[PDB]
């Protein structure tokens, strides 16, 4: 190809260290893959703040 | 051997009629076959078995 | 399956005399009614130019082949120009010896009739609007299916048709509005509007009803032996100058 | 029980004999050639002898009593070589028919096929029915690929009617000849079998009328520029009035300009000599039947065409049923439209010429084809 492709991957911090890469590569490709972009952000900010569920 | 020719030749002609039908039934078979495993249900029943598949790997992963 | 081929008459003549000198050179005894009948009954006529006596010389023999049985309907008016025609079916040799002593007898000028295509239009047109006792008239339908034969350059296009089905003919006609005249205000600007073919143009050949009729540019072909009055007054219509 | 080429068959010499004299006599030398180079019978020693008999200007049948009496039917190779070259040299004579290549949810899938590994494939799908012999050869004009499949039967052996499957290069559709008997439908079956290797292909057809040539059906529904617009929006696939963006602007239509003609829109078709308008009026026709600008055929003669209107007028689905005959049928509506039988300006684009060869009904104003 010869456009320009973007990439987007997330990163965790529990404040000790760095989460796992693959189970968050994962975990943002399927909800992506299965919200989209506007609202798969939203649910991942949503799911990373986890106060109640 | 001149009755038995007549009668052999009665015989062949049944035979050669059990082979045409024979040789409809194996394309109305294979015809079959090849329909069932390349239409639209099967299909759709495997994308919607790969698309469970992907969501309860998701939700345990989540979970 | 009677073909109803078409002759002209030059004359007015009536029927009623000379009939025993066809009787003497046949041999036979025919029956020849006379019908003062009139087009839509209905009384938006005015009583003047729509009646017509009408001779129907039938020949009541054994009715064991209809190839042979042949009728003769008769058509007049003492107003018009050309006044009268006749229209003959069956495959008889009695056909040509009534020719030969109408030819000889009456002293007149036969013709075949050859038709136009605005007056097939109104023959099929006529051949459905139905006559009841009510004193109304009352239209059937029927799936009709038009034929065009043209020709072209290396026969390029050698023949096509336009077939519209009952319903269809039907809502054509209750969207048009109430008139009697279907086929000539309704359906031939619809093929018009949405094909662009004027069908008054293009050379008919076989303007077919649903195994009702045949109409054809030189005879027409029916079911029932009996043609009704206003097919036979558009087709004397037709033929005036 | 493959049949291989050294075998031969058993069919009537005077056959034979009035299929080779309808051909020319150099493809006759070449045929000659190849076959004394893979088979022989009866070096280059042989090939003098018919180089000087061309040389000398024979006739064609002491030259194709040459070939069939060197080998005395030939095989059934020679059989194959000669019923395609006589395919090759009129194609006026065969009937097409084509027909999609569908997989899967049924987006096409594109053949990419190719000639050594598939023909054994499917002589050992084949052998394992009937007894069967295939040939495939290229087109030496259009990029497709003539497969020819024969059939016997014993009672030695009786043939059958040569069926052809036509492969364009790079597309979804497959042609194939005209039948409808259970070797058809055997051969038809197997090709989809054979042709997937990876995942399974079936083979709807497109179309229930034939047409005639190749180049027709390769112009219609192959791999072309021509394959969707096909009547009156012909100059889109040809590009004809319009250049590069690194040509001249002085040259240029929105430069020069077209002459035109006011067109009419009152109905004043029915009520009834200059002739720049009446040049501009055949210059109409000829925009309206066909591209820019013999003389009345089209691109593509088409046999039968059976259209089918379903308007709808307050609330009611008012159906007419218009069917076509003959040779090339639009060509002989732009002859009547010519002679001034038709207004044009009511000639919708359906009955134009526009997706030709497809005979499909209309339900508010968009085509669609019929099954």
């Amino acid at each position: 190809c010869f456009l320009p492709m973007s990439k987007i991957s997330i990163a965790l911090w529990k404040g000790g260290e760095r989460f796992n890469q693959i189970d968050l590569d994962e975990i943002c490709y399927g909800l992506i893959k299965e919200y989209g972009v506007k609202t798969g952000l939203k649910e991942i900010c949503n799911v990373c703040l986890f106060p109640d569920m | 051997i001149n009755v038995s020719n007549n009668e052999l030749c009665y015989q062949l002609k049944q035979v050669l009629a059990r082979k045409e039908d024979l040789n409809q039934q194996i394309i109305s078979v294979r015809n079959e076959i090849q329909e069932l495993k390349a239409g639209k249900d099967w299909h759709d029943l495997q994308n919607e078995q790969a698309k469970l598949n992907d969501k309860v790997k998701l939700n345990k992963r989540l979970n | 399956p009677y073909t109803w081929k078409f002759l002209g008459i030059s004359k007015q003549l009536s029927l009623e005399n000379g009939i025993a000198k066809l009787n003497q050179l046949l041999n036979l005894e025919v029956d020849l009614d006379i019908q003062t009948i009139r087009v839509p009954s209905d009384p938006d006529g005015g009583t003047a130019a729509d009646e017509y006596i009408r001779y129907e010389m039938r020949l009541d023999i054994s009715n064991l082949d209809e190839g042979t049985y042949s009728k003769f309907i008769f058509l007049g008016n003492s107003k018009m120009e050309v006044p009268m025609f006749l229209c003959y079916c069956g495959t008889d040799n009695r056909n040509e010896v009534v020719l030969q002593w109408l030819k000889a007898e009456y002293g007149v000028i036969m013709w075949p009739i050859k038709f136009e295509q605005k007056t097939m239009i109104k023959l099929a047109d006529a051949s459905i609007v139905h006559v009841t006792k009510e004193n109304i008239e009352q239209i059937t339908w029927f799936s009709s299916k038009l034929y065009f034969e043209p020709e072209t350059q290396d026969k390029n296009l050698r023949q096509f048709s336009i077939e519209i089905p009952r319903e269809s003919c039907e809502g054509l006609a209750l969207g048009y509005g109430n008139t009697m005249h279907p086929y000539n205000d309704a359906i031939v600007p619809y093929i018009y509007n949405e094909t662009g073919m004027a069908v008054e143009r293009l050379p008919l050949t076989s303007v077919i009803l649903a195994g009702h009729t045949k109409i054809m540019r030189e005879s027409i072909v029916t079911s029932t032996r009996s043609l009704r009055n206003r097919v036979l007054a558009v087709v004397l219509q037709s033929i005036q100058f | 029980l493959r049949l291989e080429d050294n075998y031969v068959p058993t069919s009537d010499t005077l056959v034979v004999f009035k299929q080779l004299m309808k051909l020319p006599v150099t493809v006759l030398y070449d045929l000659t050639l190849s076959w004394f180079a893979k088979f022989g019978g009866s070096i280059y020693l042989l090939t003098e002898t018919l180089d000087l008999l061309i040389e000398k200007g024979v006739r064609r049948n002491v030259i194709v009593n040459r070939i069939l009496y060197v080998y005395w039917g030939l095989n059934v190779f020679q059989l194959a070589e000669i019923d395609c070259h006589l395919m090759i040299s009129k194609p006026e004579k065969f009937k097409w028919l084509p027909s999609k290549a569908l997989r899967g949810d049924g987006k096409p899938y594109v053949v990419k096929l190719q000639p050594a590994k598939f023909i054994e494939n499917l002589q050992t799908d084949l052998a394992k029915i009937y007894h069967c012999h295939v040939y495939m050869f290229k087109h030496p004009s259009l990029p497709v690929l003539i497969t020819r499949i024969q059939l016997f039967d014993s009672n030695p052996l009786i043939s059958r009617r040569p069926y052809y499957v036509a492969f364009p290069l790079n597309s979804p559709i497959i042609f194939h000849s005209v039948d409808k008997d259970i070797y058809a439908r055997l051969v038809l079956q197997s090709i989809s079998r054979t042709i997937s290797e990876r995942e399974t292909i079936i083979f709807k057809p497109v179309q229930k009328i034939p047409v005639k040539s190749i180049h027709n059906i390769m112009t219609l529904l192959g791999p072309s520029r021509f394959a969707e617009s096909m009547g009156p929006w012909e100059c889109y696939a040809s590009a004809n009035f319009e250049r590069s963006p690194l040509h001249d602007y002085k040259k240029h239509q929105g430069l020069t300009g077209k002459k035109v003609m006011v067109r009419e829109f009152d109905d004043s078709f029915l009520n009834d000599e200059e002739p720049e308008i009446r040049r501009l009026r055949l210059e109409k026709n000829m925009i309206k039947f066909k591209g820019s600008a013999s003389r009345y055929s089209s691109l593509v003669p088409i046999e039968k065409v059976g259209f089918t209107l379903k308007n709808e007028i307050n609330s009611r689905i008012i159906t007419i049923k218009l069917k076509f005959n003959g040779n090339d049928i639009f060509g002989g509506l732009h002859e009547l439209c010519d002679k001034n039988l038709i207004n044009i300006d009511k000639v919708p684009g359906w009955l134009a010429g526009e997706n030709g060869s497809f005979s499909g009904t209309i339900m508010n104003g968009d085509f669609q084809r019929e099954q």
